[PDB]
């Protein structure tokens, strides 16, 4: 009596990646790199009107 | 079936008959030494007497 047992085509979904600049809101922050950051231990921003 | 696994099982059919069929053929083969034994030992009177 021959009886096998299947494997019928295993599946897999993709993580889709976005990017934030590309996105309608990739606007509203003026992301910038900055490596020293580690070191940097009080970073002011100022301004004038 | 008209498949692959619908021979392979006649495969295994048609040799375990020609299994047993050979066992049995040759079974009378053997029938006659064993049946030999019989008759000659029903016969044979002790060397002694």
């Amino acid at each position: 009596d021959v009886e096998f047992d299947a494997l019928l085509g295993s599946y897999c979904n993709t993580l889709s990646l976005v990017r934030f600049l590309e996105l309608g809101l990739s606007v509203a922050c003026v992301c910038t790199k900055f490596p020293e950051l580690a070191y940097m231990n009080e970073g002011r921003v100022q301004f004038e009107v | 079936d008209g498949t692959g696994i619908s021979l392979h099982r006649q495969l295994r059919a048609i040799q375990q008959l020609a299994r047993n069929v050979q066992a049995v053929l040759g079974a009378f083969e053997r029938g006659t030494a064993d049946q030999m034994l019989h008759v000659l030992l029903e016969k044979a009177p002790p060397l002694a007497l």
